[PDB]
């Protein structure tokens, strides 16, 4: 995870809609963050596993769907590096400390 | 024992089947249908036949797996079953509910059919093969059967939840009955010991439906290595002090809250079955007397052992 | 032999019923136990009685 | 039927698509799960002036 | 082309096909017994008329590999026999219908 793949705002305005539908054009990437970590986690756990972030990175907004490989070297990484308490999840204190 | 979670060795909705049609990390076959909330695995017709196992070989000591799912049958009788497997091959197809014979690993058999006349069935037996054994169907394999506990699992209100436990070569079943919405309402019913497994294999499940018709469906899928407590390091100084972790948590905090206060005025800001909401409410009703009368046994049982230690004392 | 077709009807809240009696049948376990665990106690209680 | 579909499991005169899952007794044209959508139409024309 | 009337004598074909329900097999069968078997037994709605549906069913079988034969090809076999064998028009055909042939 890249920071300005997480930092698409119109994106996750996108996401947000009808869920919440007021303009706020001064959204801080940590405030967006939090978004992308809340409209994809949902199991509900608020602990974000790779099943849930493949669906935030694949998407279904035509484009090519990314080789099983390729996304397993990026999602196998990202499990590698992000998180420290080795849960197989990314949490508050792992995904935006990361 | 600390889990692990294999995303490598799971599946789960709301989204199971991607846009090409796949399942990741699992590959179907037979009668399987697979949607974006469940699978499919063996539909309500006539000698359906489905498997979806690991594309990728498991190699885990100790683990153990979580399995979400529904057999539905319009008729009492349900025919013929499921079937979890961690065997070394992909069975995807053979005869073995709807999975081949002869498998190198372990196999645990929801059987509704009763075959063997007995009025075992629905019934969930363990069978361990080396790849020699050939299942036996019409004794709903009793003979081979390593351990079995007879409970219904069709036609359930709610998802029927299994947890299979491999840890310090035994396998544990525990069982949710599928009558409470509790996610974790899991309880005894059969394990093996001492138990024997190909150390690299493959997971996989399958799923018959004979004459009689049943849909077997699975919602999820979850797979977590087990490892032992004193065998997991805890390795530190990798939690930023941990004190910017707590400066962190109370911001998401807030802003969930405030995002419901968000997510209020709106489903109301632009607008259940009676009856349904009745029989969930009768349903829920029988899970807390069951939950209120066992209660009362811990209640009479820490009497018991209060009892025996003060009397002692006097 | 053969298999009747009264297995397959079934009605809507028939099944519910049945899944709520089945819901009782767990409890009457349950009381069944409860009163075998109430019972040794009584036995052994009414006997630790004459040791004491 | 009772062999509605044939050895390749497909309809004589009767071309499927979407979710309708045809069997040799009968055809499940939408099955019991969300956003399901079956049809299964002639392969041939009808041109007739009255039927049943 | 329609039915062939040797394929109705095909007398192990009919004991390949009486198999299952009838555990006393006998060969000494005249063409008229197993006519009337293979008329009935391919009847399998049980209203003793066959339509180009079960027929169809009873020119291919899974005798089991063999390709199948064109569905355009099977018209012309259905409606070769059907102008050929039904003379009522009835959209089916008697046992009476199917003995002229
Ligand atoms: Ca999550
Ligand atoms: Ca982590
Ligand atoms: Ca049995
Ligand atoms: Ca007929
Ligand atoms: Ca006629
Ligand atoms: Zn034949």
């Amino acid at each position: 995870l890249d920071k300005n793949t997480v930092h698409d705002q119109e994106h996750i305005m996108e996401h947000l809609e009808g869920v919440i539908n007021k303009p706020e054009a001064e959204m801080s990437p940590q405030e967006l963050q939090l978004h992308y970590f809340k409209m994809h986690d949902y199991d509900g756990n608020n602990l974000l596993d790779g099943l849930e972030l493949s669906t935030a990175i694949t998407h279904v907004h035509q484009a090519p769907l990314m080789s099983e490989d390729e996304l397993i070297n990026i999602i196998d990484g990202v499990l590698r590096d992000d998180d420290k308490n080795n849960d197989g999840y990314i949490d508050y204190a792992e995904f935006a400390k990361s | 024992p600390h889990r692990r979670f294999e995303y490598k060795y799971s599946f789960k909705g709301p989204h199971l089947v991607q846009s090409d049609g796949t399942v990741p990390f699992w590959a179907h076959a037979g009668n399987a249908i697979p949607s974006s909330d469940q699978i499919r695995v063996a539909p309500s017709l006539k000698s359906q036949r489905g498997s979806v196992w690991t594309k990728t070989k498991a190699a885990f000591e100790n683990w153990e797996v979580e399995v979400t799912f529904r057999v539905t049958g319009r008729g009492r009788i349900g025919a013929d079953g499921l079937a979890i497997w961690y065997a070394e091959n992909q069975g995807l197809e053979g005869p073995v509910f709807g999975s081949a014979d002869l498998w190198n690993g372990v196999g645990i058999f929801f059987d509704s059919f009763d075959n063997d006349g007995k009025k075992n069935n629905p019934a969930i037996v363990i069978i361990g093969n080396n790849g020699q054994i050939h299942y036996d169907h019409q004794n709903d394999g009793a003979s081979q059967a390593l351990a079995s506990c007879q409970r219904d699992f069709r036609n359930k209100p709610y998802p029927v939840r299994a947890k299979i436990t491999y840890y310090q070569n035994t396998l544990t079943v525990m069982i949710n009955n599928g009558f409470t919405p509790d996610k974790n309402d899991y309880e005894f019913c059969a394990k093996v010991e001492n138990m024997i497994i190909p150390a690299q294999g493959h997971f996989g499940i399958s799923a018959a439906t004979g004459g009689l018709a049943d849909d077997h469906d699975v919602l999820s899928f979850l797979t977590f290595q087990l490892t032992e407590p004193g065998k997991e390091p805890p390795t530190p100084d990798k939690e930023i002090s941990e004190k910017e972790k707590e400066k962190y948590q109370e911001e998401f905090e807030h802003f969930q809250q405030e995002l419901d206060k968000k997510k209020e005025e709106f489903q109301k800001g632009h607008p259940e079955s009676v009856g349904d909401r009745e029989l969930r409410q009768v349903f829920e009703g029988q899970n807390r007397i069951h939950l209120e009368i066992k209660q009362l046994n811990r209640q009479l049982d820490m009497i018991l052992d209060e009892q025996r230690r003060y009397v002692s004392s006097l | 032999q053969g298999q009747p077709a009264e297995e397959i009807f079934e009605s809507v809240g028939d099944r519910e019923l049945r899944q709520v009696f089945e819901g009782q049948n767990r409890i009457h376990l349950e009381i069944k136990q409860l009163n075998r665990q109430l019972d040794m106690i009584l036995d052994e209680q009414r006997r630790y009685v004459s040791s004491l």
